[PDB]
């Protein structure tokens, strides 16, 4: 019928305005997520000096270090980050299948495996699934400014404490390019001595590799593009003093490093 | 010589003022902040962080972190901070209530160190609030 | 329409004379065919109109014409009903049409006059081999200029217009500089507007697109570009613009 | 072979001698262009070629009869 | 049926200076059926007339009432036919809700729009609630031009999504009855002078703040 | 200017004095209202309103009349 | 349904209701497309009411019994505008819009409720 | 539709079907409608899938009658 | 199309086939704007399905060997049932689509796949 052709027709425009509208949205918030990791390295980046002050000062032969010692893999905590949101192309789906590849692999090695759902198309897919090991379902509702950076950070810290679950290892997707982008898996725990993220089996350097990805426009169509501009640590005046032993002192500054991290792995994922 | 205080958060810069008399606490115990205290590097724990210019000293909490108090900088690096009259002190005691609740459920043993740590995060943040 | 037809066709079949012959509009005689037949009793066509609307629209469209002795060109305005491009009467008229401008909304609204827009507006004349290789080369550069101005309309708003590229920013730049050069200072508005009617040749027109769009005149303001005639009459009004901006 | 001398077609689409094919398309696309092409491609063939224009402009024809006049095709 | 509706229409229009200046507004009405305005009575009588007001029942029912379809109707007498302070509104008024109209599909998103559209989805949204009147109320066109000044200026966000039509209301009775030199202003000139603009920008905030205090 | 009483239309679409604007809808979209909107906007300035029904009910010719009647106009 | 014959009251109610179908009905197929997470507050808000109102306005007929099963209810016009401003103020923003089906006053809507409460309980 | 309804039934198809015809349109409403809802609470999810199983019942092959008895 | 004629085997492969047809023809409304990947675990399931079903059903024929090129195949009941009873099972899941294009038998099209993953 006429009336029900151009009514379709009418729907159809609609749905055309709504997401060119919603195009537009994901593009300011891409832009503002920009805007919040420039502001958030300069927290890790001198966190860096000071961090690789240590291996310099201390010689690297003065730490016995709760976040570095390594105990044997026997359970292991894979954390699977997570977009909350949907439509979003298969980019939930793409981790939701490296994470089983990843699991199918390592599941004849560390016999029980963790899975740790940070995000809310997590939470629905191991709850779907026949209940996955899992800690605590992290999702999102004012907590994924800071709260959920906290909140992984006390978790990881409970969990490596008691040093059962070693070779923690969190999985998301740095934007390396707008158009694509695979989920990656840097071992975040045990913390290596030196500020190195550590690659596969923590055997590669990966301060390289560590990119910020700014927004501007090839000729066509806009597109990200890498910077990066990054140094190695000075002394920083090695005469300087310690309130106590620097073991401890260290103990109580990798946190915030294991921080850091995870917010800047929430926002690369965001 | 007169120090800076550009204390921060992961993301941002929290508090990035240049103040006379800084006290804040460390992993030893308690120590202070006269301005050109000489190179040091400290660890400051879940501790208060009274802060006094000339004529208010406002206590401004933290959750931990690594000062640097040295030339011209008192740099303080904290996983998160909130100030102690933001934080509204019923509500605070609201969580310091439900953190000891916890700490009594606290049965699990990584759930009990992680109960100690959240109770002593949500306690230094009453210890500034109602004052 | 064939009174005025003839009108026309005398002042140039004898006289020789390059008459315009202006038929407001063509939808409307169409229609008008289609009543004459239908109080005629002649069976209808498709979806309403006369069994000869290509015979009847034939004969208004052959008479206009270049003969040897002179030339009708007729600037007749087209109107499309429910939409359609292929409703009989547009697709008939299309048949015959030969280059279409067309006028937008926005442009009025904003104040370019005349309110053409460079892209809806087509011609079949604008081939190589009929205009030149540089006046077709400088009209695609142009086309496709102000096209990348239409697609970065959305995102210079977002992106800030200094994230952008040097090939972007030089874009958006020159396409500004070109969208306020195509205004024009009519002979007839200045009644309203009180700017002097200008005139202007291809030559003027084919060189100073040459010169705002190779890099050469990059170094002007938008305003100086705005309802001017030749881009003679840009500089000397952009030396103004500039001493006026000095004190 | 019927020669189109077009570079497509006569890869793809073979217009043998006796085959009735088809052009079809929008206005302004080049039916008529691609017409006088292959007639214009039939100068060393034996074939002569037969051109009729069903309600066309007297422009259009002009034009057309005026290239085939330059041609001498 | 064309010759008919012709006549008749054409039989209405301004006579000229000598004949005595007589006119005849012609303001014929055509029903559409199911929205086939390209219809044949449709399209007859939308070729004779000037302007077309048109008419939609989705904002019918969605109380927008005159239910009029702004960016639909068109008149090509146009702004010729207004008040110089009538004129000098509208002008405002009509960019204003050009930019609502195009920030439509923006509304679901008023979370994470830069605020200066939202403040644009403000504005056009207070500007909606300017223009719904009740039934058969006419305005006078001086209250009119009191009414498009309070929305254009940027008088009506601080009051929330409903209030506005009572503030409005309120506005016009209590200019009405305490700064009577307006409407006096305009009947003389019915030019918008800044005379009548400072007065008028006096007796709106003295009504914001007696209705505030309510 | 023929003041309607109607902000919407006396800003946006403006109405004359001897222009021939249309009222154009769907059934109750309210063109009789803005019909005697008008109508009874123009008892201050002086114009003879006619008010011509086609085919309709006698008792919506009632219910106008009388409203005109209890209006004034 | 004009003011002075119908009563304020009765012609605010009228266009509150007309006025959230419209919504629901301009909504709705965006929703279908897109999702229904990804609306506002109000928007979910006036969606579950508008589906609630749907369900409200069907009723059992005295006639229809051999269609419906359950008996006719005669409603009146204050029961009716009663529950319509109930519904439409958000009250009943919890009970399950399938208990405001078939259902003649607001009271039994309620009570319907219960009974759906009760039956998933057991 | 029908339109004889219950009376062209028998008081025991009446007692177990009288609201089935409205409550299974109200449940393809429910089951086409919680499509674009991601979770569901319990009563619809439970409503759902009682509906669905309504569905597989009134599969019927070809050339065969069910009896009164086996249809209440 | 009636198991009295046909065979349940026939019948029952037949009606599946249909179903997961008509499982897809619904879902490409949603598709064409959206794409694959917003459809369920199941739904994406049926489409790849039915995708490899609607070009199983494509065979080159031997009168139309002068268009395609390629030599038209023969392939009747016996072996038609079977492939298709094989790709609404699944075990041919882990081949393409352009295996199924074009061929006769399950066979060939397998082999076509083993060309597939010869050309690396
Ligand atoms: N191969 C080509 N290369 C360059 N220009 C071409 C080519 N083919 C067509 N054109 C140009 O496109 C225009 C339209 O060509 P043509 O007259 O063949 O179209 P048509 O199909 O006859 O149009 P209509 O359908 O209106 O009769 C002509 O002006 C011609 O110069
Ligand atoms: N601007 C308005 N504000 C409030 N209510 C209105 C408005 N316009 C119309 N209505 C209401 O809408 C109803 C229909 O109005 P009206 O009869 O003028 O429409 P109509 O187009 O004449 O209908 P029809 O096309 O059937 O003649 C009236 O009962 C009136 O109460």
């Amino acid at each position: 019928n006429l009336r029900e052709l151009r009514d379709r027709i009418g729907s159809v425009k609609n749905t055309q305005k709504i997401t060119e509208a919603m195009k537009l949205v994901a593009a300011a918030k891409v832009r503002r997520a920009q805007e919040a990791v420039v502001n958030g390295r300069p927290f890790s980046e001198t966190l860096v000096e000071v961090l690789y002050n240590m291996n310099e000062q201390l010689q690297t032969e003065d730490v016995d270090v709760p976040l570095t010692k390594i105990r044997t893999v026997k359970k292991v905590a894979l954390m699977v980050v997570t977009g909350d949101r949907g439509l979003c192309g298969g980019f939930n789906n793409m981790l939701l299948k490296k994470a089983e590849s990843r699991i199918a692999e390592l599941k004849k090695l560390g016999v029980d495996y963790t899975i740790i759902s940070i995000g809310k198309k997590g939470n629905t897919y191991f709850i779907r699934r026949p209940e996955i090991p899992v800690d605590r379902y992290f999702d999102g509702t004012n907590l994924p400014t800071a709260k959920e950076a906290q909140a992984i950070a006390d978790d990881v810290f409970s969990l490596f404490v008691s040093e059962e679950v070693d070779k923690v290892e969190m999985l998301y997707t740095k934007f390396v390019s707008l158009v694509k982008s695979d989920p990656v898996i840097h071992t975040l725990l045990p913390l290596s001595p030196k500020g190195e993220i550590c690659d596969i089996n923590g055997k590669c350097v990966d301060a390289a590799e560590d990119e910020l990805f700014r927004l501007t426009t090839k000729e066509g169509k806009l597109t990200v593009e890498r910077d990066m501009i990054k140094t190695e640590t000075p002394a920083f005046s090695p005469i300087l003093e310690f309130e106590q032993d620097p073991a401890q002192i260290l103990d109580a500054l990798l946190p915030l490093y294991l921080n850091s991290q995870i917010l800047r792995a929430l926002q690369e994922s965001l | 010589m007169t120090l800076n205080l550009c204390v921060l958060t992961p993301n941002r810069s929290i508090w990035n003022s240049e103040v006379k008399e800084i006290i804040l606490s460390t992993n030893s115990g308690q120590i202070g902040v006269l301005p050109n205290h000489a190179p040091t590097a400290t660890a400051v724990d879940i501790g208060i962080l009274r802060i006094r210019l000339n004529d208010q000293w406002l206590t401004l909490a933290l959750m931990g972190g690594f000062a640097r108090i040295g030339n011209n900088e008192i740099t303080i690096l904290v996983n998160d901070a909130e100030r102690g009259s933001d934080i509204d002190p019923q509500e605070a005691q609201q969580t310091l209530e439900i953190a000891e609740a916890n700490l009594r459920k606290a049965e699990g043993k990584r759930q009990k160190i992680e109960a100690n740590l959240a109770l002593r995060r949500a306690r230094t943040r009453v210890e500034a609030s109602n004052t | 329409g064939l009174t005025a037809l003839t009108m026309a066709e005398y002042f140039r079949d004898v006289n020789e004379q390059d008459v315009l012959l202006f038929i407001d509009n063509i939808f409307r005689f169409v229609q008008a065919g289609s009543e004459v037949s239908a109080l005629l009793g002649r069976m209808p066509s498709a979806v309403g109109y006369q069994p000869t609307l290509s015979t009847e629209m034939g004969s208004l469209q052959e008479r206009i014409t270049s003969t040897k002795e002179g030339s009708i060109t007729s600037i007749q305005a087209v109107y499309v009903p429910a939409d359609d491009l292929t409703d009989p009467a547009p697709a008939t008229t299309f048949a015959h049409l030969d280059a279409t401008t067309v006028l937008s909304r926005g442009l009025a609204a904003k104040g370019i006059y005349p309110a053409v827009d460079p892209l809806d507006s087509t011609s079949t004349m604008l081939q190589p081999r009929i205009v030149g290789e540089e006046h077709y080369e400088i009209a695609q550069r142009v086309k496709e200029t102000l096209q990348r101005y239409k697609e970065l309309q959305d995102i210079i708003a977002i992106l800030g217009l200094d994230e952008l590229s040097e090939e972007d920013r030089l874009t958006v730049a020159r396409a500004r500089k070109i969208e306020r050069f195509l205004s024009q200072p009519f002979f007839v508005a200045e009644v309203f507007t009180g700017s002097p009617g200008k005139y202007v040749g291809l030559a003027e027109t084919i060189r100073g697109f040459q010169l705002i769009l190779s890099g050469e005149l990059d170094s002007l303001p938008e305003q100086a570009f705005y309802l001017v005639g030749n881009i003679d009459e840009a500089t000397a009004k952009a030396m103004n613009l500039e001493m006026e901006s000095k004190l | 072979p019927l020669q189109t001398g077009l570079i497509a077609i006569d890869a793809m689409i073979p217009v043998g001698r006796g085959q009735r094919e088809l052009i079809i398309g929008d206005r302004q696309t080049g039916k008529t262009a691609v017409a006088t092409d292959t007639i214009l491609n039939q100068q060393g063939q034996n074939v002569i070629c037969v051109y009729v224009a069903i309600g066309q402009k007297a422009s259009s024809v002009a034009q057309v009869v005026t290239n085939f006049q330059e041609r001498g095709a | 049926v064309f010759y008919l509706h012709s006549r008749l229409l054409e039989r209405a229009a301004k006579l000229s200076s000598l004949l005595g200046e007589g006119s005849m507004t012609a303001l014929p009405i055509v029903e559409t059926q199911a929205g086939d305005v390209s219809a044949y009575i449709p399209t007859n009588v939308i070729s004779i007339t000037d302007g077309q007001i048109f008419l939609s029942a989705d904002l019918f029912n969605a109380g927008i009432r005159p239910a009029i379809n702004v960016g639909i109707s068109v008149s090509r007498v146009g702004s010729a036919a207004q008040i110089k302070a009538m004129k000098k509104v509208a002008g405002k008024l009509k960019l204003e809700l050009a930019q609502f109209a195009e920030l439509e599909a923006f509304a679901q998103f008023a979370s994470d729009l830069d605020k200066a559209t939202q403040n644009q989805l403000a504005r056009g949204q207070r500007l909606r609630e300017l223009l719904k009147q009740p039934q058969s109320a006419p305005l006078t066109v001086e209250e009119q031009v009191m009414t498009i000044y309070t929305g254009t200026n940027g008088y009506l966000d601080s009051l929330e999504l409903d209030q506005v039509r009572k503030y409005l209301v309120e506005l016009r009775t209590y200019v009405k009855t305490n700064k009577p030199e307006f409407q006096e202003i305009i009947s003389s000139t019915k030019t918008f002078t800044e005379e009548a603009e400072a007065l008028l920008k006096e007796a709106i905030q003295e009504q914001m703040e007696r209705f505030l205090l309510q």
